[PDB]
């Protein structure tokens, strides 16, 4: 009779070896203090 | 006569603020005579 491959159990001569890629990154903008915090951290504003 | 409501600020250890006028008043935003704000800071006689 015929069969089908699946009916044969498989055994691999290949070896494994699994690449990913490093995904996509977002870098969003980011300070400690703005330029508004650091000339409101002064007392008296002489301009004003 | 002159009523003029201002911003005061303060900075650490808050023993003095300034007026928005230029005015230093050279005492603690925080004195008082309850839970224990007597003793932060005061440069001027009780009466005053």
């Amino acid at each position: 009779h015929q069969l089908s491959r699946a009916d044969v159990t498989t055994v691999s001569t290949f070896i494994d070896l699994n690449i990913t890629m490093l995904e996509d990154h977002e870098f969003v903008p980011l300070e400690v203090y703005t330029r508004h915090e650091i000339k409101d951290s002064g007392l008296l504003d002489y301009t004003e | 006569c002159i009523v003029e409501e201002v911003d005061a600020r303060s900075v650490y250890p808050y023993d003095e603020f300034v007026l928005a006028t230029g005015d230093f008043v050279y005492m603690s935003p925080f004195y008082g005579y309850r839970e224990g704000s007597h003793t932060e800071h005061t440069s001027y006689a009780a009466d005053r």
